[PDB]
């Protein structure tokens, strides 16, 4: 995947144009760059599976991988190692950086890729096989559960629709809260970027069912939560 | 009217008969007014790996979003459309007069051309998805000697993609949209469902027993 980073592309081009001329037989340059480019290209060849690899990374992981690669590569070119020894360690370095990259990607997968344990999260990602950056839909569950809230009289009712992943998700709109009546209808109470609804100084009549609906440009909610509120005199 | 109109296939998750559905999820919304799919089913049609089928679209990794979208629509169309009547057949090679599927549902050019264009730079490893997959780790994975390459490589034309992904549930019709002789797998709801008239035409057009 690291070849999707411009710094790496640049380092390979300097390696071919600047470094090889004085550090390798001319009759070798064409065949050598073929092999190098193929070995970098091969950073994308990780065993496809969830919690390990799905053909994508986010930008941070690409950067981390790119940084590690470039530092290792520079250590070689800074040293002016020539000929047969240069080739051996270039490729052994590549082989070792690929495993180091896999290490970063596996962490990405386990921790960063579709973090949401519910709802639908929009996440920007880079596709390792084509270097295209696009937004992906992480669909976990149709709704994100129910809540039971106890709220004494004269006390403030607070319904929190925030979820740890909301901040990071992309293309979020406005939390919308609804009051859900015994009929088959509901009424809107508030919409806005307030991730919480508050009704001050609750009375017995405020008890009932509410519901938050965090909107998305996808035009299908990112988060649906149902609150069951009881007022306990 | 006609016995091949407004029916659902005797299949897995399909409803007995089509009926409206207040809330249908995302891509499967155009069939809201009259649908052989349920809500649950329409959600499940949007999943990473869908519980509706044993199949993984992400065998070479994630499809690009705009490619994935076409596959979810094909699935919506397949699970929700009450206009497939004329192409409903028994499962297995054999005639009616002797468990159901659909066979050769004619998709318009544009539906297949758009699908192919948006899937151009997504990745797969097989030019025919019905067959030699490896299932040794639960879901289907790419065979030993089969490189992940662009859809434009394994599915050289739009017809190949329409046909070879889903066992000829679909055929890539030479006809274009608003010919009255092919179905769209998706349509903007604002305008009407253009497939109603197409089913009507084939139900009474196919000289059959
Ligand atoms: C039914 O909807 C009406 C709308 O005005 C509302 O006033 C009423 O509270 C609802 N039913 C009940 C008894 O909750
Ligand atoms: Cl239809």
């Amino acid at each position: 995947c690291v070849i999707c980073d411009p710094s790496v592309v640049l380092a390979l081009k300097s390696l071919e144009k600047d470094y090889l001329p004085g550090h390798l037989d001319a009759k070798h340059h064409k065949a050598m760059m073929e092999r190098v480019e193929n070995a970098v290209k091969d950073f994308q060849e990780l065993s496809l599976n969830e919690d390990a690899y799905m053909g994508v990374v986010d930008e941070a992981t690409l950067q981390k991988g790119s940084w590690s690669l470039l530092k290792d590569l520079k250590r070689i070119t800074d040293s002016d190692v020539k000929g047969d020894l240069f080739v051996k360690e270039l490729f052994w370095m590549l082989h070792l950086q690929k495993e180091t990259f896999a290490t970063y990607v596996a962490r990405f997968q386990k921790e960063a890729y579709c973090p949401n344990k519910c709802g639908v999260m929009l996440q920007t990602l880079i596709w390792c096989k084509n270097c295209k950056k696009e937004v992906h839909a992480c669909r976990k569950s149709y709704d994100c559960g129910e809540r039971n809230v106890e709220v004494p009289q004269m006390e403030d009712m607070i319904l929190d629709c925030e979820l740890n992943w909301h901040q990071a998700s992309e293309g979020l709109t406005d939390y919308s809260f609804y009051r859900v009546w015994g009929n088959n209808t509901e009424t809107l109470v508030s919409k806005g970027k307030e991730a919480t609804l508050t009704k001050p100084m609750v009375g017995p009549e405020d008890a009932g069912s509410y519901r938050c609906e965090l909107g998305s440009v996808n035009s299908s909610p990112a988060t649906i939560i149902n609150f069951h509120v009881t007022v306990l005199p | 009217g006609d016995e091949l109109l407004n029916i659902c296939m005797n299949a897995k998750h399909h409803k007995r008969v089509p009926s409206p559905e207040d809330k249908l999820y995302e891509e499967c919304i155009p069939w809201k007014d009259n649908a052989c799919c349920t809500l649950t089913t329409s959600w499940e049609a949007h999943l990473d790996v869908s519980p509706l089928y044993n199949f993984s679209l992400f065998h070479c990794g994630l499809l690009m979003p705009g490619c994935r979208k076409h596959f979810i629509q094909a699935i919506c169309f397949y699970e929700c459309s009450p206009n497939l009547g004329p192409w409903i057949q028994p499962v297995g090679s054999l005639g009616w007069e002797v468990g159901e599927r659909v066979v050769n549902v004619p998709l318009c050019q544009e539906d297949c051309e758009e699908w192919w264009e948006d899937c151009r730079m997504s990745y797969t490893c097989k030019s025919n998805w019905r067959g030699g997959w490896d299932w040794s780790q639960g879901k289907n994975r790419c065979p030993k000697g089969a490189q992940c390459l662009p859809f434009s490589h394994y599915f050289p034309t739009p017809a190949d993609l329409c046909e070879k992904t889903w066992s000829n549930s679909f055929k890539a019709s030479p006809e274009r949209r608003n010919s009255g002789r092919c179905l769209q797998k998706w349509f903007e709801p604002a305008q009407g469902n253009p497939n109603v008239a197409v089913a009507r035409l084939f139900a009474s057009g196919r000289l059959v027993p």
